[PDB]
C-alpha cells in the first residue's frame, strides 16, 4: 500500500501494531486452549462477541450470562454488550468503548480492550 | 533494559500528540475533542456510550455536541483531561503509564493552579514515576538545532514568543498574544455568512476549519489582491461539502489569515504578530538584536498558510533598520516541531537529574514543579 | 530515530505539496 | 402494435439484458486498467518530486 | 422461566396481524372490519350475535354495513378495538392472554391518549402481566437488520418518514402525511365511475379494494405512459366481478397510485412521499447525511405497487445533488416487516428489562406508558 | 419644506408604511402572497392571478399561500415587486417618483440582498434617493437613548446589538434564526398531541392567531407543569372558523418556553437570555454597567404577556448581584423599528446621507455598502 | 429436472451478476475520479 508509507506517522505506529497483535494472539490463545477454541485472526474472531464472553468465562472464574441466538448485526452487538457490562461490573476503567466500536471493527480500539483486559485481570 | 525510555504528550488547544522518546515522529495524533449525545436512543440493545474521545467523535460529528477542554491554553474542564490522558495511555499507546516518565508542554504565561493540577493528577491517578513539564517555544529551539534564535509559536491556543541568546532566556522579553486559531475560525464564520452560507453548529465548525485549512493564504500585498478580486474571477476555489453542496470561497481565501496581521478586524486593539515579533526584540539588549534578526524560528500550525513567511519577512524588513538582513527560518515540520525537540529532551543524558521524583512530590506536595521547572 | 538524522530542520513526513499558489 | 408475440418481446429483452451484463463487464476491466495506470503515474511523479 | 412467550400484535389501519414472539411469520393475518346489520331488513343468517368480526364479517358483505375501527392510525371506536382484541385473542391464537406478554405498534405522531387508553384497556380487561408499546417504523429498521437509515411507512391509514443513525431517532425530522390505501380507494371509485360502472356501498369497497390491490401499478413515466395508453390497448386487463359480469379497467391502473406522487388528483396541497422523504433528509444534520441517502428502507402494504422503488429512486436522484449514491432497499417481505421486527425485538435478552409490569401499572396508573416508552 | 421621504418596514410577517414625521403607520398588511388551487368554471368572473397583502389573507380556502421573505431573506423578487407595488400605489396612493424612501434590514444576511433592493427601488420606482437601515438602530432611535443594548426578534429572524454613546461594537453583533414562524410550527407540532390536525397554508394563520391570543411566558416552567397537571384551571377554549371549538390547555406556555430552550426545536442553540448576556460579556468592562440597565425589547414576537418578568429574571441569574438590570419594554414596542425610522428621515443631517440617484448611476448597485451601515 | 427451470435460474444469475457489475464499475469509476484529482496537480507542482 502506497498510501500507508505515504506518511512517516502511521506506518510507525502500525509497525507496532502487527507485532503487538501477534503477541495478544499468542496471549489469548493459551487462555482459549483450554476450551475447544482458536483465534486464527484477532479482528475477525472478535466481531461476533461470542468468543470474548468464552474469555472472560475462563479468566474470570465464573460464568457469564448466555449469549442470545441469532445471525443480525443486533444480536452480535448484544453479545458484545454483554461482555462490555460485565467487565464494566468488575470495576475496570473502560472509557471510549462502546459495542459498535468492536462489531465496526476499528484496530486500535480492539487492542486498548486487549491491552485493558490483560492489565487489569493480572 | 535499565533506562526505559519516557514517553512525551504535547497537548495543545487543537490537537493532541504522543509519541515515545527516542522515535522521530510522534506514535498518535488526534484532536482534543470530547463529544456527547444530544438525542435520545430510541433502539434497545446497541450498547451504552456515555462519552466520545477523539476521532470518534470526529467520525460522529453530527450526533454530537463536541466540548473543547481546552480554552486559550488553559485547561477549563479537568474531568475531560482524565478522558483524553486515559484514551491517549491506554488506547492508542497501548503502555502502561506507571513504568514510564512523562514529559509535558504548556504556554509560557498561564496560572500557576494549571501547572500544580496536572502535576497532582499525573502523580495520584496515573501513579506516574516522575514528570517533566515544558515551554514549547523552548524546545522549539531544540527541534531547530540551533541555541541562539527568537521563536514565535502560534498554536490553536495562544501565540507567544520568546528570545533565547545562547541558551540564557530573558524572561522580561516574553510576549503572549492572545490572537490564534480558533479566533480565525470564528472570524471565517461570519464572513462566509456574506456569501449566504450559514454555518451554526459545533459539528459544522469543523467543517469550516477544514475550508479554513484546505483554501486559504496569506497575500503578499492585501489592498492589491482586493483590487484583484474585485477585478476578475480568476482566484476563485469551489469546496465540497460533506452532503454534495458546492461552495464557492472567492475572496475570502485571503481575508481569514489577514486579521493574524492586523487585529483591528476582530476588535482587538492589539498589534500584529510582526510588531508583537519586532516589539520581543526590541525589549532584549543592544549587543544580541543582531543574532536574533538572523534567526527567527516560526513554530505551530497556524504558521503553515502558504506565504506567510514572506509577509512576515517583509514586515519585519519594513520595521528594522536597513543595514541588517532578515531570513525567516520556517521549516516545513513546524507543526510537529514542538513535539520533535520535547523528544530531543528525553533523550540527553544529563536531564535524568531534572525529573521531579514521586519521593519529592510526597515530601513537597504539588508545589515542587515551581521550583523544578524552569 | 533522532540519534540518528543530523538535522531535523531538513525533514519530510510527507510531500506536503509546499507552493502550490503562483 | 395489434400484432404482436409475447415469446419475440421475452426473447428481445433476453438479448437486451446479455448486452447489459456485457457491457458492465468491460466497464470493469475498463477501469481497473486505468486505476492501475494512474496509480503508478502519481506515484512515480511523487518520488521525483521529493 | 422461557416457556413464557410474548405475542407480538401489529394492530394496522387495514388487517391485524398476530403471532407467536421468536417466529419468522405472523400466525393470523386478517382485516380488522366490525359488520353491523342493514336497515333494510332483518337479516338471513344471525340470531343472538350482535356483530360479525373478523373474515366472518367479510364474507357475509351482502347483509351488513362495515365499519374500520381505526381511522387515520386514531383509534375512534375502543369497543370495536375490544371487540377486535377479543376476536383476536380468543379465536385465532387460541391462547390465554393471561399468562403471554403483549407487544403492540403505534404511528409516530398521535394523540398522547392513545397510549393510555390502550394500556388500560389491555390491563384491566385482559389481566396481562407485563406488556409494551413500540413504534412501527422502529420495528421496520428492525426487520430490515441495520442500524441506520431513513424508514418511508405507508400502511393503510397513514404516511411516515423518519430518520434513524446509529440507533439515535431525530424526532425534529420525523414527518406524518395523511395518505394511505383508503385515499387511493375512493379516487379509484371516482375514476372508475366515468366508464360506466358505480360502486357506492362498503361491499363495493371491499370490491373495489381487491380490485386495487391486483390491478394497478406505479408508472415509470406518467406522460409516456398515459400516450402509450392513448396509442393502443396493450396496457388492458379484465376483471371478473361477483355479480358475473366481467370489467375492463384500461387506462386508470396507473391512475390510482399517481395520487402518492401527485396528491393535486386529491385536492389537497400536500406534497408527494418523494418530497416528504426529501425534506425528512434536509431536516437532518449537514453529515449524517450521506449515511441517509445511502439507506431509504421501505415498508408497508401500499408499497407493493410494482415499480414503485425505480420511480421514487428516479425522483429522488432528481431532487438530491448528482454527486451522493442513492439506493432503494424494498425487501420483498416487507408487507410484514412492522410485524417481523416486533418478533425480533421480543426476542432480545435486554428486552425483558423493558417489560411494563402489573404491579408498576398498579401505582403508577396509565401515565406509566410515556415515561417508560418512546 | 422638503418633501417627506417615506418609511417602509419590511418585516418577515407584517409590512408596514407611512411617513415620515407622523407618529404612526399609515399602512399596515401581511407580507404574503397568494395563488389560485382550484378551478374556476364560472365564466365571466375576475381573471387575477395573484392575490396579496389582505386581499389574499380574505380569501384562504381557494388560495395557496407564500411568504416572499423568510428568515430575513428574500428568496422571491417578483412577489417583492408585487408586494411594494401595492404598498405604493394601493395602501398610500402616492407618487415614488417624487420620494425619497427608507428600508430596513436584519444586521447579518447575505450581501447581494442590499444590492438588488437598491437595483430594484432605482430602477422600476425610479426613487430620487433611498437609504437602507438595520432594524435595531432604528429601535434604539425610537427608544429614546443613545447608550444601551437592542434585542430584536419577529418572525424571520432574532438579533442583538449593543450600543455605546451612539458607537456600535460590530464584533458583539449576535443573530439567532429561532422566531415567531418556528413558534407557530412547533405549536402546530405540539397541537398534533391533542388530536387537532392542522396541515394546510391557510391552517398555518389559524394557529398563529392562536399562538397571539392564548400564549403567555411563564415565570416558572417546571411550576406551571405541575399546576397544570393537577388542575384544569388554566385551560381556555377557542372557536374555529367553522364554528368547532377547542381547548388548548397546557399547550399555551410551552410553546413560548422554545424561546428560551431551543432544545424543544432541536436546535442547540441558547435561549435568548443566554444570547442577551453572551453579547453583553463581548464588550469591554467599562461600557458593560451601562448596558446592564439599559436592555431595550423589540419586535412583535416580544409582546408575550410575562417576557419582560422571565427575561429580567433570567439575566439577574446570570449577572453578578451587584449590578441591577433593567428591563425597558415601551408598550407599542411592536412598531419600534418604524417609530425610529420615522424619527430618522426627520433629522437634520439625515439629508447628508441619501444615496443619491447621480451616485447610484455613477458607481453602479455596489454604493450601498460605502454609504449605509 | 426440466430445461425451463435450468433457463429460469440461468437468467436469473446472469443479472444479479450484472446488478452487482454496475455496481462495482460505479465505485471503481468515483474512485478513479478521486486519483486523477490527486495526480494532475502534483505534476504542475513539479513543473
Ligand atoms: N494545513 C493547515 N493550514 C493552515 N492552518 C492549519 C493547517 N493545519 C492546521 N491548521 C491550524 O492549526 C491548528 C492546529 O495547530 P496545532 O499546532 O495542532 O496547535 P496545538 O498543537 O497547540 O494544539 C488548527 O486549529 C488549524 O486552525
Ligand atoms: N398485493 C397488493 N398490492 C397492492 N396493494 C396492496 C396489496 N395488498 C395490500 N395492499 C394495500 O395495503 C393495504 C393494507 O396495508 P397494511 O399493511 O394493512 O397497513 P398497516 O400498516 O395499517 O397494517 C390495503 O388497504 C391495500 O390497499
Ligand atoms: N399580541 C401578541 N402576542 C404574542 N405574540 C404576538 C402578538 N402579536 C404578534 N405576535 C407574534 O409576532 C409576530 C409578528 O411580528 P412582526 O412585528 O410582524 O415581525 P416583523 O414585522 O419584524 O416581521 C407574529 O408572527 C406573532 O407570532
Amino acid at each position: 500500500a502506497r498510501l500507508f508509507e505515504r506518511s512517516r506517522i502511521k506506518a510507525l505506529a502500525d509497525e507496532r501494531e502487527v507485532v503487538q497483535k501477534k503477541t495478544f494472539t499468542k496471549w489469548v490463545n493459551s487462555h482459549l486452549a483450554r476450551v475447544s477454541c482458536r483465534i486464527t485472526d484477532l479482528y475477525k474472531d472478535l466481531r461476533d462477541g461470542r468468543m470474548l464472553i468464552k474469555l472472560l468465562e475462563v479468566l474470570s472464574g465464573e460464568m457469564l450470562p448466555k449469549p442470545t441466538k441469532g445471525k443480525m448485526r443486533i444480536h452480535c452487538l448484544e453479545n458484545v454488550d454483554k461482555a462490555l457490562q460485565f467487565l464494566k461490573e468488575q470495576r475496570v476503567h473502560l472509557e471510549n468503548m462502546g459495542s459498535h466500536d468492536i462489531v465496526d471493527g476499528n484496530h486500535r480500539l480492539v487492542l486498548g480492550l486487549i491491552w485493558t483486559i490483560i492489565l487489569r485481570f493480572q | 533494559d535499565d533506562d526505559i525510555a519516557a514517553l512525551v504528550v504535547d497537548n495543545g488547544s487543537g490537537m493532541c500528540k504522543a509519541g515515545f522518546a527516542g522515535d522521530d515522529a510522534p506514535r498518535a495524533v488526534f484532536p482534543s475533542i470530547v463529544g456527547r449525545p444530544r438525542h435520545q436512543g430510541v433502539m434497545v440493545g446497541m450498547g451504552q456510550k456515555d462519552s466520545y474521545v477523539g476521532d470518534e467523535a470526529q467520525s460522529k460529528r453530527g450526533i454530537l455536541t463536541l466540548k473543547y477542554p481546552i480554552e486559550h491554553g488553559i485547561v477549563t474542564n479537568w474531568d475531560d483531561m482524565e478522558k483524553i490522558w486515559h484514551h491517549t495511555f491506554y488506547n492508542e499507546l497501548r503502555v502502561a503509564p506507571e513504568e514510564h516518565p512523562v514529559l509535558l508542554t504548556e504556554a509560557p504565561l498561564n496560572p500557576k493552579a494549571n501547572r500544580e493540577k496536572m502535576t497532582q493528577i499525573m502523580f495520584e491517578t496515573f501513579n506516574t514515576p516522575a514528570m517533566y513539564v515544558a515551554i514549547q517555544a523552548v524546545l522549539s529551539l531544540y527541534a531547530s538545532g540551533r541555541t541562539t534564535g527568537i521563536v514565535m509559536d502560534s498554536g490553536d491556543g495562544v501565540t507567544h514568543t520568546v528570545p533565547i541568546y545562547e541558551g540564557y532566556a530573558l524572561p522580561h522579553a516574553i510576549l503572549r498574544l492572545d490572537l490564534a486559531g480558533r479566533d480565525l475560525t470564528d472570524y471565517l464564520m461570519k464572513i462566509l455568512t456574506e456569501r449566504g452560507y450559514s454555518f451554526t453548529t459545533t459539528a459544522e465548525r469543523e467543517i469550516v476549519r477544514d475550508i479554513k485549512e484546505k483554501l486559504c493564504y496569506v497575500a503578499l500585498d492585501f489592498e492589491q489582491e482586493m483590487a484583484t478580486a474585485a477585478s476578475s474571477s480568476s482566484l476563485e476555489k469551489s469546496y465540497e461539502l460533506p452532503d454534495g453542496q458546492v461552495i464557492t470561497i472567492g475572496n475570502e481565501r485571503f481575508r481569514c489569515p489577514e486579521a493574524l496581521f492586523q487585529p483591528s478586524f476582530l476588535g482587538m486593539e492589539s498589534c500584529g504578530i510582526h510588531e508583537t515579533t519586532f516589539n520581543s526584540i526590541m525589549k532584549c539588549d543592544v549587543d544580541i538584536r543582531k543574532d536574533l534578526y538572523a534567526n527567527t524560528v516560526l513554530s505551530g500550525g497556524t504558521t503553515m498558510y502558504p506565504g506567510i513567511a514572506d509577509r512576515m519577512q517583509k514586515e519585519i524588513t519594513a520595521l528594522a533598520p536597513s543595514t541588517m538582513k532578515i531570513k525567516i527560518i520556517a521549516p516545513p515540520e513546524r507543526k510537529y516541531s514542538v513535539w520533535i525537540g520535547g523528544s530531543i529532551l528525553a533523550s540527553l543524558s544529563t536531564f535524568q537529574q531534572m525529573w521531579i521524583s514521586k519521593q519529592e512530590y510526597d515530601e513537597s506536595g504539588p508545589s515542587i514543579v515551581h521550583r523544578k521547572c524552569f | 530515530a533522532i540519534l540518528d538524522i543530523e538535522r531535523p530542520d531538513l525533514m519530510i513526513y510527507e510531500p506536503h505539496f509546499t507552493y502550490s499558489l503562483l | 402494435m395489434a400484432g404482436i408475440t409475447t415469446i419475440e418481446a421475452v426473447k428481445r429483452k433476453i438479448q437486451v439484458l446479455q448486452q447489459q451484463a456485457d457491457d458492465a463487464e468491460e466497464r470493469a476491466e475498463r477501469l481497473q486498467r486505468e486505476v492501475e495506470g494512474e496509480r503508478r503515474a502519481r506515484e512515480q511523479a511523487e518520488a521525483e518530486v521529493a
